[PDB]
């Protein structure tokens, strides 16, 4: 009975950090959108130069 | 004698699951794993 | 306990009781054993087949879930009996007995004259023997027994004499009626031991056997008090062909086993000569001890468990059989030489003591160290066991130390303390008397003190709640800790989240059980089991109430909601049967009925008097809520399980006559025992009075109001026309217009009838069935409605829970702690 139940918390501690993965996944698209925004901010200035 | 016979197996066997449950746990706790590698590598992607 | 419900499910799967094969297979699947290992597979199969046959009373070869549950109930009551047989309670130190006389010298010996009660202590190097009380260590006389050091002091009942043997080669028999030396007898040698032997046979004269330094037992008849014979000893002078029988060292002790007519002599040579006292010749010589044996006792607990117990220079006690030469048993764990072995008469308890104050109490049925005692004595000189009316150990050391048995102080009481509550575990077929120290379980059939679950919690046990299956006792402590303890042996199987360090005023176990309905139609990925959601609702001296989840393993996360429903301590919680609404009461005069699943509060409309709600209980199955206040008011409200306001209906002035002043004052109802069988309310009175109201009229009126509401609803629904609806919706833009509809009135019909609930319900609607006046010595703490037997066990501050039979309400029983069931006035037959 003890060894049928020690499995529980030990397995539960296996992984609880998917929150970090999801947060940084959102950050990934955040940076992607920043990429395009700043690309446009560069290109508009490129054109005005000429 | 018969009671001690009906109790010797009770003294011995359940050690079988005593070992079995721990052995099953062996590969169970293991999966502090590739999800973390993913979180590390996608973090690298974030960096760039 | 986790697979209890799964086993129940599989057993019910049979529908006609599990036969041998399914029975064994179900327990094999569910058991925490090795199914794949043939050894325990077959052993458990055999054990379960034996269980099946035992359960087989009908003899048809079918064990129903009913039979299995009944057997589990019997085993739970036996576990309640927290010994599994012959409770061997630990020898606690005598809080009431200690040495009083100024022993000018160390205690040498102590012989307790049970016949005289003369605990004659022979002081080391002291020429006077101080006879104390074995029950109070009260010295009677400090009388000069002899001229020099006294070795032994034995009682000769045959002449009412206290014989004292001294190194001066004298023996003085003193008339115990006056403690004057009746006879002084000179001896050629000093006898180290001196024991009165009164063998069982009527024709054998009583012999005071004295074992001196010569190893020869000098035999003095207790009448003339003079030597008449010498038993075999190490006598090198008598050099002849006689076989060496006896001991080569001075006789340390003489043990008259009158049952076997055996004079047992233990010598320094490690021999124990069993001499035939009929002939005084050697019947045997027990051997196996490493050094001189000094103390011998004769554990006669059972004829099949008879054991001589020998101790001495050896640090361990040897168990011996009259036939079996080899030492039967050896009590271990002793760190130093054992002073001796005692076999308490009338109990299986054998006490073996080391020189360092370490005592082991063993069960001769198993010879296991049932108890461990650390006597506060730097050096212990001897010990004597008093078995007269009390199991006490008197340790003769630097002081007269006393240890006492743990018998219940007031047996007739359901407990030595307040009988706080009564639980009718109809499943257990027993009454559980909750008391401050512990929750005591009592066989309903016999009323015996079954379980004394001492230490069930870190605090006193003030609440005991039966499980929905009546298989687990929920205990809440004043510290704020709740837990589930198996009602079998008082083990705290689980705990819940702690309160805010406040005593749990009330604990309830509401189990939302999911009905078994066949479902057709669905396409989704949701594999969720139909678990039965059990929640312990706990109220304390706080505005917050904890809803712990039994299904939730974590005690802290058990609290599915920390819900604030009242402005003060929640006096009581009452779960309305067949509903999720539980009514909580507080001294502020406000009652809040909250839905556990929805956690929504519906406050009862303020009564004419917001008296501190003392006891709140739903008139189950009626939609009626009854609240007894501190001022003797029992308010009955039409509580609706839906969103309809729980409507106040009546307020009966609960009046119980004062025992002393004869004045019927306002007495808060300490407990409300709603016997749904009688529709009756057992109101507990601080005078211990089991007042009894008939709620039939009020319940009928509330039911008829329900019927009127239902009929009105049906009539309203019967006149519904048909209308069409618009198509495709859309374009939103909902505006706000509140006041453009405040000028539409002047149409009222049938509006003043349902608002007269207060007078529609009259105090006459609540009949007063009876009054068990003086039903308890003090306030009745509880009244458990043992509905099945038309029974109700009232708990009160009298420390008793008296059985009161609804047919008469008379006190047909009173759970009596002591095993004196004859005095236990339990007329209950199941």
């Amino acid at each position: 009975k003890e060894l049928k139940r020690d499995i529980g918390p030990k397995e539960e501690e296996i992984a609880k950090m998917k929150e970090q993965i999801a947060n940084m996944n959102s950050e990934i698209l955040h940076f992607k959108r920043t990429n395009a925004n700043l690309k446009l901010i560069v290109t508009d200035l490129r054109l005005r130069q000429e | 004698k018969k009671k001690a016979q009906d109790l010797e197996k009770f003294k011995f066997v359940l050690d079988h699951k005593i070992k079995e449950l721990k052995r099953d746990i062996v590969p169970r706790e293991d999966e502090i794993t590739k999800m973390k590698q993913e979180t590390n590598n996608m973090d690298q992607y974030l960096k760039e | 306990q986790k697979k209890m419900y799964i086993i129940e499910k599989q057993f019910d799967q049979s529908g006609k009781g599990l036969k041998i094969d399914e029975f064994v297979r179900v327990m094999l699947t569910h058991l925490d054993f090795d199914k794949s290992d043939v050894q325990k597979e077959d052993q458990i199969t055999l054990a379960l087949i034996d269980l099946f046959k035992e359960i087989d009373v009908n003899g048809d070869g079918t064990m129903e879930w009913e039979e299995f549950s009944d057997h589990i109930i019997s085993l739970g009551l036996l576990r309640n009996d927290r010994s599994f047989k012959n409770v061997i309670k630990n020898y606690f130190p005598s809080e009431h007995i200690k040495d009083n006389q100024k022993h000018e010298t160390p205690i040498e010996k102590i012989v307790y004259f049970d016949k005289l009660k003369y605990l004659v202590v022979l002081e080391k190097d002291s020429t006077r023997f101080k006879v104390y009380n074995a029950n109070t260590a009260e010295l009677y006389y400090e009388v000069n027994a002899h001229k020099c050091a006294v070795l032994d002091a034995e009682y000769i009942p045959d002449q009412n004499l206290i014989a004292t043997s001294s190194n001066d080669l004298t023996i003085n028999f003193w008339d115990s009626s006056f403690f004057i030396p009746k006879q002084i007898v000179s001896v050629p040698e000093i006898q180290l031991c001196m024991r009165y032997a009164k063998w069982s046979t009527q024709s054998q004269p009583t012999y005071l056997y004295t074992g001196g330094s010569d190893s020869i037992i000098h035999i003095y008849d207790t009448k003339t008090l003079k030597e008449k014979g010498t038993i075999g000893g190490w006598n090198p002078f008598f050099k002849r062909d006689s076989q060496q029988y006896g001991h080569a060292s001075p006789i340390g002790d003489i043990l008259p086993i009158n049952i076997q007519t055996t004079l047992v002599t233990a010598g320094l040579d490690a021999n124990i000569c069993l001499w035939d006292a009929a002939t005084h010749l050697p019947k045997k010589e027990l051997r196996g001890h490493e050094k001189g044996v000094y103390s011998l006792d004769w554990s006669d607990f059972s004829p099949m468990n008879q054991c001589l117990l020998s101790a001495g220079l050896d640090h361990e006690a040897f168990v011996w059989n009259t036939y079996v030469k080899e030492k039967i048993f050896l009590l271990r764990g002793h760190n130093h030489p054992l002073i001796g072995v005692k076999c308490l008469p009338g109990t299986p308890q054998v006490i073996t003591a080391d020189i360092n104050g370490m005592v082991k109490v063993w069960d001769v049925r198993n010879f296991l160290c049932m108890q461990t005692i650390n006597v506060p004595t730097d050096e212990l000189n001897s010990f004597v066991v008093t078995s007269n009316q009390k199991k006490r150990i008197i340790f003769g050391a630097r002081r007269l130390y006393y240890y006492e048995y743990d018998e219940p102080k007031d047996q007739m009481l359901t407990d030595e303390k307040m009988c706080l509550r009564v639980l009718y575990n109809s499943v257990l077929l027993c009454l559980i008397t909750l008391h401050p120290d512990c929750i005591k379980v009592w066989d309903i059939r016999t009323g015996k003190l079954q379980s004394v679950y001492r230490e069930l919690s870190t605090a006193e046990l003030t609440v005991c709640v039966l499980d929905t299956r009546k298989r687990k006792l929920f205990v809440g402590d004043a510290d704020g800790n709740i837990f589930t303890v198996n009602i079998k042996n008082g083990a705290k199987m689980k705990k819940f989240e702690k309160h805010n360090n406040r005593m749990i005023t009330d604990l309830t176990h509401w189990t939302s059980k999911k009905p078994a309905t066949i479902e057709i139609g669905g396409d989704d990925d949701d594999e969720d089991g139909t678990g039965d959601s059990r929640r312990v609702v706990s109220c304390s001296r706080e505005e917050t109430v904890f809803i712990h989840d039994e299904d939730s393993s974590d005690p802290s996360r058990s609290c599915r909601y920390k819900m604030k429903q009242h402005k003060s301590s929640v006096n009581s919680l009452s779960l309305k049967q067949d509903s999720e609404l539980f009514a909580s009461a507080s001294d502020d005069g406000n009652i809040v009925i909250t839905n556990l699943n929805s956690y929504r509060q519906e406050t009862l409309p303020s009564t004419q008097y917001p008296f501190e709600k003392k006891k709140v209980i739903f008139l189950d199955p009626y939609n009626a809520l009854v609240t007894s206040d501190s001022e003797g008011y029992v308010h009955f409200y039409c509580v609706n399980n839906g969103k309809a306001r729980t409507r106040y209906l009546l307020t009966k002035k609960y009046e119980t006559t004062s025992v002393v002043n004869n004045k019927v004052d306002k007495f808060p109802v300490t407990h409300l025992a709603f016997n749904s069988d009688n529709n009756m309310l057992l109101l507990s009175d601080e005078l211990g009075n089991v007042t009894i109201w008939d709620l039939t009229i009020f319940l009928k009126k509330l039911d008829e109001i329900k019927d009127d509401n239902i009929q009105q609803q049906k009539t309203k629904q019967a006149q519904t026309p048909l209308k069409q609806t618009p198509n495709r919706a859309s374009n939103g833009f909902f505006p706000t217009e509140l006041d453009e509809l405040k000028q539409i009135n002047e149409k009222q019909i049938s509006l003043s009838q349902m608002d007269n609930l207060e007078k529609y319900f009259q105090d006459k609607d609540i009949a007063f069935v009876h009054q068990l006046k003086g039903a308890h010595n003090d306030g009745i703490t509880w009244i458990e409605v043992l509905k099945e037997y038309n029974m109700f066990a009232t708990s009160s501050f009298d420390c008793c829970c008296h059985l009161w039979s609804f047919n008469d309400y008379k006190k047909m029983g009173s759970l009596i702690l002591g095993h004196d069931i004859m005095n236990n006035n339990w007329q209950l037959r199941v």
